[PDB]
RNA sequence: GAAAUUGUUGAAAGGGAAGGGCAUUUGAUCAGA
RNA sequence: GGAAUACUGCCAGCUGGGACUGAGGACUGCGACGUAAGUCAAGGAUGCUGGCAUAAUGGUUAUAUGCCGCCCGUCUUGAAA
RNA sequence: GCCCUGAAAAUGGAUGGCGCUCAAGCGUGUUACCUAUACUCUACCGUCAGGGUUAUGCCCUGACGAGUAGGCAGGCGUGGAGGUCAGUGACGAAGCCUAGACCGUAAGGUCGGGUCGAACGGCCUCUAGUGCAGAUCUUGGUGGUAGUAGCAAAUA
RNA sequence: UUGGCGGAAAGGCCUUGGGUGCUUGCUGGCGAAUUGCAAUGUCAUUUGCGUGGGGAUAAAUCAUUUGUAUACGACUUAGA
C-alpha cells in the first residue's frame, strides 16, 4: 500500500510528565522545565524522571509517519482531497472533526475513486 | 513468622491470592461480562463503540445498569437513520 | 482549508537496490557428520529417537531413515544443527539416495511412492544393520538424559 | 521410558547487577553440573526456556514459555549470562529453567 | 513443652458438668456425652486402648 | 489409629496443610 | 541435585553453614537442618556466653515487648545467624526463609531419611587442632533453654532404633555382595568389567 | 453544567505510609495491516 | 661432547565455537582470481524455509516482583533540619 | 613484628549487619573475576566547520554535545484586526467527560466515542490588558478534624 | 488379606497368604509416516452441578435475668 520505508523506532514511547503532576491536581501533566537550583530533577539525580532533549529526536526518514507508512493530511472537502491525487503512497487523508456525515460519504467515495487511504472512516457513519 | 518459623506464610498467602483471582476471572468469563475475541462475530473491533447505539438496537430487538439513552438522542438517531436509508434507496434506484 | 498544503512533495519513485556482493556458497558441514552415521534427534515429532544419516541435500538439510521398520521414523528431512552425531556408523553401499531431492518432499493420506521407496531402502539398510549386535535394539530405543549426565563431558 | 528429558536443568539467579544497580536485559543462569567457564563454553549459544503455567487457555494450552539464548560466561564458578526476547520478571529468582542441547556443534 | 495426647472420660456424668459444657441449657437437647457413653459398650475397646 | 473419626479428621487436616502449604514439618 | 536436602548440624560451624544455606535458599533449594543442639562455634564457651549476654542486654527501653526478641534455642540462634545474612525484609528473602526448617534433634519424618554434611563448614576440617570451641546446647542451656534433657532422652531411643535398622541392612548387604561375587567371573561380568562396570 | 469534595455499583491492592524511575510477568482493554 | 625443553618475541600460519550490529539503496573506485570469458568475501546482507494471519507480537491501563528514589519554591558559602 | 594493659561514664547498639579464628583478621606475592553517564565500534538526533550543486533548499565528509546568574536564536499557545481558504456547521458550531487512537525531543496538535444545541477554525500578516503552583496573594467554593468538642449556672 | 512395630510434629515401616496383570532374562511377527527442517509442544484433587450413595435430625448470638463483674463492649449466672 504505502512506500517501503526504514523500520520505525521511536527512542521514547513513554510520555514526558511534569514533576508532582501525580501529587497535585493543580499541576498538570503538560511538561514544564524545573527552574529551581535546589531541584533534583534539574540536577539529574539518579532515580528521577527523564527530561526531553534533542538526543531523543526521531530519524528524519521516518518522522511524521504513522505505522501504515503515511504522513497524515487533514481534509475537509473533496478539493482538499484532490490535492493528494498523486501522493497516494506517501500521504493519507484524515477527515476533520467538524465535518458532517452527509459530506463524509462524499469524501470517502471520492477517496475510493482516486485510490486514497482515509485514516478515520466510520466517523458518524455507523448507521 | 517468628512465632512459627518452620511454617510458610507468604507462599501460602500468594497461592491463596492466585487461586482467588483465577476463580473470579473464570466466573466473570462464564457470566459474559468480559469482551470476546477479536475475530468473533459478536466482536466490535475497528467499529465505533457507543453505549447509546448499543442500547438503541437492543431496545429495538426488544440486573441494574448506569446506561441510559436520552430520548433526545433516540430521536436524533431515528432522524439520521431515515437519512441513511434514504441515501441507500437512492443508490437502490 | 484545514491543513494548507506542503510546497515540497517527495517523488513516489522507488529506487532499485544496489548490487549486493553476497553470493550463495555451499555449506561446510562439521566433521562428525558422514553418511551411515547414527544420529540423535533433539526436537520435533521424533525428539529423542535414534536414526541413521544418508544424504546431504541442496537446501542444507539431511536425509534420514529410522529405519521405519524398527523405530517408526520415515524418510525425513532434518536440520544438522538440531542433531547430535554419534561415533557409531553403518556402511552405506547400494542404497539409492539418488532419487531423493528437495522437490521430492514438496507437499503443495500417504503416497504409495513414499512407502515403496521406504521399503526398498530399508531392506538394504536392515541387511547391513544385522551385522552389528544390538544395533536394531539401539535404534529402536529412545535417548534420554539421566540424573548425573553432563553433555560437555559425555562422549557421544 | 521413565525419563524423556532432552534439556539440562538450571536456575535463574539474578540480573546483571552492580552493588546498587541492575540491568534487567541480562540474566544470570546456574547450570547443573557446570563448575567452570571451560565447561560453560559448551553451553554458550544454546537455547533457554522458562516454562510457566497460567489459568487462561490462549492457543490450546495453559502453559506459556519465554525463550532466550546463552551469551557468555560470568565469573569462575560456571555461571552464564543469558538474553531473552522478553526479560524475566524478577519473581523467578530461584526458579528452574530448561537449557536445550540445540543448536548443536557436536 | 508438655503435650496432651489423650483424655478419657467416665461413663455417666452429671447435669452440672453438662451445664458447664453448655451455654444455653434450658433450650438444648443435652446431647453432650451420648456417643461417648455408647463408646463405653461391651468391652470398651477404645477406652482401654 | 483411634478408628472412629480421628482417621478422617487427621488425614483431612494433613491434606489441607499440604495443599495450603501451611505445615510445620512438611513442605 | 535433589528436591530437599537434610543437613546434620553436628560438627559444623554456625556462620559458614548459615552462609552456604542462605545462598542455597536464595537460589531455590529446600533445606532442612537437624541436630542444632550439637552445633559448634569457634572460641571458648566463656567468650560466646559473654557475646550472647551482650546481645541479651539489648532491649527497647520504653517497652520491652517490642524489642529484640532473644530466642534461647540452638535452632533459633542458627536462624538469627542466617536471617542476618538474608534480606528478610523483602518478599524474596521471606520466600527464601520459607524454604528452610530448623529442628532440635531429628524428629519425624526426617529420622527415616538421609542426612548430609557441608565439608567447607565442618569444625574438624576448617579449624586448626589445639583451638577451643563451644557447643550450642551448652550455651543455650546456660542462657536459659529448658529442654536439653528431653532431646538427649529421645536421641538415645532414635539411635537404638537406627542401630537395629543398620544391623539388618548390613546382613542384607553381606548376602547381596556374596551373591554378586558368586555371579562374578561370568562372561557377562567380564564384558561389564571391560566396559567399566 | 469543569475541578476540589461526596455516594452507589464494578475491578484491584493493602503485616507501622502512599506516590515516582528502569525492566518484565499476570489480568483487563485497544488500533493498524 | 651432543640434543631437547622452558621463557620471551614474530608469522601479510591453519582451524573452530559464541554474542551485538546489517547503516546505505541503478552504475562509476581501488583491487584480487582468471588465457580470455568472466567471477569475487573488493566503496554498508543476501539466499532458503516454516508457523500465525490474530489480540499471537505490540501499545495503553490496574497490580505484583528485583534495584533505585528524602517535599516543592525562595533565601544563604552551605539544611532533610 | 603480632598480642594484653597503656583509663571512660551514664535510654539498648553497631568493623554497615550477619558473623569470621591454619579467618571471612595482619603483611606480602601470583593469577582469574565483578563493575560507571569513563575508553573503542556502530546507528540515530542536534550544532559547528569544510566541500559540491540551474536553492534561508538538496547531497557528501568529519569533529563535537556538562551547566547556575546570564546572553543569543528557532519555535508552541491565547484575545481582537486586514486578506484568503467562493473554509467548517442544526445529517449538529464552540464548550465539557473520555481505561480509545495517532503525530512531535517538547511546548502542543490531530482523530474516534459520549454530552450539548449555535456559532467557529487553517494559512499570509497586524496588534496586545497574552501563558502561573507558589506571593502568611484576591474573591468564591470545598474538605479531614467530626456525627467529634459539646447542648452541665439560676433547687423540679 | 495376616501379624507386629512406631507418640518428638507417631500419619509411616516391615511382614503372611491368595488373586490379578506385566516382565527387556532370551528369540520372533505386525503398526508407527503428512506434527511436513524446530516451536514446553501440554501427560505427574472435588469443593460443582448429571451421578443416586441416599439415611440421620445440633448449637451460639440478640432480647430478658443475675452481680462473684462493669465507663460502654466484655465477664459471670439463671430461664421452655
Amino acid at each position: 500500500a504505502s512506500l517501503p520505508h526504514p523500520k520505525i523506532v521511536k527512542k521514547h514511547t513513554k510520555k514526558f510528565k511534569r514533576h508532582h503532576s501525580d501529587r497535585y491536581h493543580r499541576v498538570a501533566e503538560n511538561w514544564r522545565k524545573q527552574k529551581g537550583i535546589d531541584s533534583v530533577v534539574r540536577r539529574r539525580f539518579r532515580g528521577n524522571i527523564s527530561q526531553p532533549k534533542i538526543g531523543y529526536g526521531s530519524n528524519k526518514k521516518t518522522k511524521f509517519l504513522s505505522p501504515s507508512g503515511h504522513k497524515t493530511f487533514l481534509v475537509a472537502n473533496v478539493k482538499d482531497l484532490e490535492t493528494l491525487t498523486m501522493h497516494t503512497k506517501t500521504y493519507a487523508a484524515e477527515i476533520a472533526h467538524n465535518i458532517s456525515a452527509k459530506n463524509r460519504v462524499v469524501i470517502l467515495a471520492r477517496a475510493k475513486a482516486l485510490g486514497i487511504k482515509v485514516t478515520n472512516p466510520k466517523g458518524r457513519l455507523a448507521l | 513468622s517468628k512465632n512459627s518459623i518452620n511454617r510458610p506464610k507468604l507462599t501460602s498467602n500468594l497461592h491463596h491470592k492466585v487461586h482467588s483471582l483465577n476463580k473470579k476471572r473464570a466466573q466473570r468469563e462464564r457470566a459474559g461480562l468480559l469482551k470476546p475475541a477479536r475475530s468473533s462475530v459478536n466482536s466490535k473491533s475497528g467499529e465505533i463503540k457507543s453505549v447509546a447505539l448499543d442500547l438503541y438496537f437492543q431496545n429495538k430487538k426488544n440486573s441494574i445498569t448506569t446506561r441510559t439513552l436520552s430520548k433526545k438522542r433516540a430521536k436524533k438517531i431515528e432522524r439520521n437513520l431515515k437519512y441513511a436509508t434514504q441515501r441507500k434507496l437512492l443508490v437502490d434506484a | 482549508s484545514a491543513q494548507k498544503a506542503p510546497k515540497w512533495y517527495p517523488s513516489e519513485d522507488v529506487a532499485a537496490l544496489k548490487k549486493t556482493r553476497k553470493a550463495a556458497r555451499p555449506q561446510k558441514l562439521r566433521a562428525s557428520l558422514v553418511p551411515g552415521t547414527v544420529l540423535i534427534l533433539l526436537a520435533g515429532r521424533f525428539r529423542g529417537k535414534r536414526v541413521v544419516y544418508l544424504k546431504h541435500l541442496e537446501d542444507n538439510t539431511l536425509l534420514i531413515s529410522g529405519p521405519f521398520k524398527v523405530n517408526g521414523v520415515p524418510l525425513r528431512r532434518v536440520n544438522a544443527r538440531y542433531v547430535i552425531a554419534t561415533s557409531t556408523k553403518v556402511s552405506v553401499e547400494g542404497v539409492n539416495v539418488e532419487k531423493f531431492n528437495v522437490e521430492y518432499f514438496a507437499k503443495e493420506e500417504i503416497k504409495a511412492e513414499r512407502v515403496e521407496d521406504q521399503k526398498v531402502v530399508d531392506k538394504a539398510l536392515i541387511a547391513e544393520i544385522k551385522k552389528t549386535p544390538l544395533l536394531k535394539q539401539y535404534l529402536s530405543a529412545s535417548f534420554s538424559l539421566k540424573n548425573g549426565d553432563k553433555p560437555h563431558m559425555l562422549k557421544f | 521410558a521413565e525419563s524423556h528429558r532432552l534439556y539440562v536443568k538450571g536456575k535463574h539467579l539474578s540480573y546483571q547487577r552492580s552493588k546498587r544497580v541492575n540491568n534487567p536485559n541480562v540474566s544470570l543462569i546456574k547450570i547443573e553440573g557446570v563448575a567452570t567457564p571451560q565447561d560453560a563454553q559448551f553451553y554458550l549459544g544454546k537455547r533457554i526456556a522458562y516454562v510457566y503455567r497460567a489459568s487462561k487457555e490462549v492457543r490450546g494450552s495453559k502453559i506459556r514459555v519465554m525463550w532466550g539464548k546463552v551469551t557468555r560466561t560470568h565469573g569462575n564458578s560456571g555461571v552464564v549470562r543469558a538474553t531473552f526476547r522478553n526479560n524475566l520478571p524478577a519473581k523467578t529468582f530461584g526458579a528452574s529453567v530448561r537449557i536445550f542441547l540445540y543448536p548443536s556443534n557436536i | 513443652g508438655l503435650r496432651s495426647l489423650t483424655t478419657v472420660w467416665a461413663e455417666h456424668l452429671s447435669d452440672e458438668v453438662k451445664r458447664r459444657f453448655y451455654k444455653n441449657w434450658y433450650k438444648s437437647k443435652k446431647k453432650a456425652f451420648t456417643k461417648y457413653s455408647a463408646k463405653y459398650a461391651q468391652d470398651g475397646a477404645g477406652i482401654e486402648r | 489409629w483411634r478408628d472412629g473419626r480421628h482417621h478422617t479428621y487427621k488425614k483431612a487436616k494433613l491434606m489441607k496443610q499440604s495443599k495450603k502449604k501451611t505445615s510445620f514439618t512438611r513442605f | 541435585v535433589e528436591p530437599v536436602v537434610v543437613i546434620d548440624g553436628k560438627g559444623h560451624l554456625v556462620g559458614r553453614l548459615a552462609s552456604v544455606v542462605a545462598k542455597q535458599l536464595l537460589n531455590g533449594q529446600k533445606i532442612v537442618v537437624v541436630r542444632a543442639e550439637e552445633l559448634n562455634i569457634s572460641g571458648e564457651f566463656f567468650r560466646n556466653k559473654l557475646k550472647y549476654h551482650d546481645f541479651l542486654r539489648k532491649a527497647t527501653a520504653f517497652n520491652k515487648t517490642r524489642g529484640p526478641f532473644h530466642f534461647r534455642a540452638p535452632s533459633r540462634i542458627f536462624y538469627k545467624a542466617l536471617r542476618g545474612m538474608v534480606s528478610h525484609k523483602t518478599a524474596r528473602g521471606k520466600a527464601a526463609l520459607e524454604r528452610l526448617k530448623v529442628f532440635e534433634g531429628i524428629p519425624p519424618p526426617y529420622d527415616k531419611k538421609k542426612r548430609v554434611v557441608v565439608p567447607q563448614a565442618l569444625r574438624v576440617l576448617r579449624l586448626k587442632p589445639g583451638r577451643k570451641y563451644t557447643t550450642l546446647g551448652k550455651l543455650s542451656t546456660s542462657v536459659g533453654w529448658k529442654y536439653e534433657d528431653v532431646v538427649a532422652k529421645l536421641e538415645a531411643k532414635r539411635k537404638v532404633s537406627s542401630a537395629e535398622y543398620y544391623a539388618k541392612k548390613r546382613a542384607f548387604t553381606k548376602k547381596v555382595a556374596s551373591a554378586n561375587a558368586t555371579a562374578a567371573e561370568s562372561d557377562v561380568a567380564k564384558q561389564l568389567a571391560a566396559l567399566g562396570y
